[PDB]
C-alpha cells in the first residue's frame, strides 16, 4: 500500500479483501488496526491524479471490514475482549484524524464514525466518550490564532468543529464565556464579513483567490453556533450578508446552512425585516432583476414561506411581462430570467389563484410569438405552479 | 447502400429552417445517442448531421451542451463512454472543418 504506484495500492487492498473475507474473524480482529492504518494511508495518498478506481476499492473494502468486525457474535468472552480492545483502537484512531487537513480522509473518517456507529447498538457520542482527550486541545483552537494556519488546516479544523457540534450529545459545545472560544467565534465572524477583497490581501490567503470553500466551512461553523443565545444578531446579519452574495455557489451554501441554523431563531428574520430590505428597493424598478436577483428571491422565499404577499406577487407579474417582451423582441439570459420568475410563484403560498389568467395570457402572447409548443422553458414552472391548487 | 439511405434521412431534416432546427433536436438529442449505443454505425447519421448541417452548426452547439451534461459519466461506462468519446472527437473535428463560424460557437 506504500508504494507510489497506483497499481501496487491495488494489490494491497485486493490482498486485504481476500484476507478479510477468507480467514476467520477471531484472526481478523487481531490485525484490523494494521488494515486500517494501510487503507487510511491509500486514499490519504492519492489525492493528485487518484488512480483507476484505488480510492473506491480503498473506501468499500474499508467499510466491508469495520462492517465485519464491529457485528456483535455464542459470545465467548476472549472473542468478546478482542472485539472491545480492537475496536477501542479503532476508534481512537479515527477520531484522532476528523480535523486533519486531507479532506478526502476527513470525509471518509467521519463517515466511517457513522457506518461503525450505525452497525453497533451505540450512537457516535458514545463511541466517541472514551476519545475526548485525543480531540480536547485544538478542536477549541488553541495557541495560534486561526489565520496563521495554512487554509487547508483552517478548513479541517472548522469542518471537525462543524462536525463535533452537530451531535445531539454536542461534544466539546462551545461558549463564548470561555477564553478562546470567544476569539475563535469572532476570528470566524469577521472571516464571514471579509466579502471585500480589502482583506483577501493579507499574505495567508493571498496565495489562493478562490477563497469560497474556507467561507462555506466559515458559514458552517456559524450555523452549528446556534444554540447558544446571544449571538443571534451577528450570526443573522453575517448569514443574510452571504444570501446576498452574488457567488451563486456561495448563495447556495448560504442557503443549505439556513436551514441548520433556522431551528434556533426562525423568525427573528421576519421581525427584522432588513436583513431582506436590502433586496426590496432595488427589487421593483424595471429591468433590476438579473439571474441573481430572482435566485436569491426564490432562495429567501424557499425558507420563510410566509416572507410574502399578493401585492408583491402582483408586481412580480408586472416585472414579467416586461422580460417576456424582451425575450421575444430579442429572438426577434431573457428566457433564463423568464423561467425562475415563473418558478417562483410555484413556491411562494399566499399567490391568488387569480393571477393565473394574466400570467398565462402573457405566456400564451410570447409563445405564439416565438410559434413554439414543444420545448418551451415556460411549460414545466407552469405545470409545477398549476399541480399544487 | 445503407451508408446513404442514412445520408437522405439525415438530409431530409437539413432544408428547414434553423429556428425549428434547433428545437426538433434539442428536443430528442438524447433518444438518438441512446439509440446509437447498439449501433456501430448509425452514428453516419449523426456524422452527415454535423457535416452538411456546417451550413446551421447549430447541432454542434446543442450536442457539446448535452455532453458537457452527460460528461461525468464518461470514463465509468466503457462502452457508452466509447460513443461520448467519438461524438467528441466528431464535433472538435467539425470546427476544423469550419474554421470560420464554429469558433463562435
Amino acid at each position: 500500500c506504500y508504494e507510489q504506484a497506483w497499481y501496487a495500492k491495488l494489490g494491497g487492498v485486493v490482498s486485504i479483501k481476500f484476507l478479510m473475507e477468507r480467514l476467520p474473524l477471531t484472526w481478523v480482529l487481531q490485525n484490523q488496526q494494521t488494515f486500517l492504518k494501510a487503507l487510511l494511508f491509500v486514499m490519504m495518498d492519492l489525492t493528485g491524479e487518484v488512480s483507476n478506481g484505488a480510492v473506491a476499492m480503498a473506501k468499500t473494502t474499508l467499510e466491508q471490514l469495520l462492517m465485519r468486525c464491529a457485528t456483535p457474535l455464542e459470545r465467548a468472552e476472549e472473542i468478546v475482549a478482542a472485539q472491545e480492545k480492537s475496536f477501542h483502537h479503532v476508534t481512537h484512531d479515527l477520531v484522532r484524524e476528523v480535523t486533519s487537513p486531507n479532506s478526502t480522509v476527513r470525509k471518509q473518517a467521519m463517515h466511517s464514525l457513522q457506518v461503525l456507529a450505525q452497525v453497533t447498538g451505540k450512537s457516535v457520542t458514545v463511541i466517541m466518550e472514551p476519545h475526548k482527550e485525543v480531540l480536547q486541545d485544538m478542536v477549541p483552537p488553541k495557541k495560534h490564532l486561526l489565520r496563521h494556519q495554512p487554509a487547508n488546516a483552517q478548513i479541517g479544523l472548522m469542518e471537525g468543529n462543524t462536525f463535533c457540534t452537530t451531535l445531539q450529545p454536542r461534544l466539546f459545545t462551545m461558549d463564548l464565556n470561555v477564553v478562546e472560544h470567544k476569539v475563535f467565534y469572532t476570528e470566524l465572524l469577521n472571516l464571514c464579513e471579509a466579502e471585500d477583497s480589502a482583506l483577501t490581501k493579507l499574505p495567508c490567503y493571498k496565495s489562493l483567490p478562490s477563497l469560497v470553500p474556507l467561507r462555506i466551512a466559515a458559514l458552517n461553523a456559524l450555523a452549528a453556533c446556534n444554540y447558544l443565545p446571544q449571538s443571534r444578531e451577528k450570526i443573522i446579519a453575517a448569514l443574510f450578508k452571504a444570501l446576498n452574495s452574488t457567488n451563486s455557489e456561495l448563495q447556495e451554501a448560504g442557503e443549505a446552512c439556513m436551514r441548520k441554523f433556522l431551528e434556533g431563531a426562525t423568525i427573528e428574520v421576519d421581525q427584522i425585516h432588513t436583513h431582506m430590505r436590502p433586496l426590496l428597493m432595488m427589487l421593483g424598478d424595471y429591468r433590476s432583476l438579473t439571474l441573481n436577483v430572482v435566485n436569491r428571491l426564490t432562495s429567501v422565499t424557499r425558507l420563510f414561506p410566509n416572507s410574502f404577499n399578493d401585492k408583491f406577487c402582483d408586481q412580480m407579474m408586472q416585472h414579467l411581462r416586461k422580460w417576456m417582451e424582451v425575450v421575444v423582441i430579442t429572438h426577434k439570459e431573457e428566457m433564463k430570467i423568464c423561467s425562475a420568475i415563473i418558478n417562483l410563484f410555484h413556491l411562494i403560498p399566499a399567490a391568488p389563484q387569480t393571477l393565473v389568467k394574466p400570467l398565462l395570457e402573457v405566456v400564451m402572447k410570447t409563445e405564439r410569438a416565438m410559434l413554439i409548443e414543444a420545448g418551451s422553458p415556460f411549460r414545466e414552472p407552469l405545470i409545477k405552479f398549476l399541480t399544487r391548487h | 447502400e445503407e451508408k446513404e439511405v442514412l445520408e437522405h434521412f439525415a438530409g431530409v431534416f437539413t432544408m428547414m429552417n434553423p429556428l425549428t432546427f434547433k428545437e426538433i433536436f434539442q428536443t430528442t438529442v438524447p433518444y438518438m445517442v441512446e439509440r446509437i449505443s447498439k449501433n456501430y454505425a448509425l452514428q453516419i447519421v449523426a456524422n452527415s448531421f454535423l457535416a452538411n448541417p456546417t451550413t446551421s452548426a447549430l447541432f454542434a452547439t446543442i450536442l457539446v451542451e448535452y455532453l458537457l451534461d452527460r460528461l461525468p459519466e464518461m470514463g465509468s461506462n466503457v462502452e457508452l463512454s466509447n460513443l461520448y468519446l467519438k461524438l467528441f472527437k466528431l464535433v472538435f473535428g467539425s470546427v476544423s472543418l469550419f474554421a470560420a463560424e464554429n469558433e463562435q460557437m
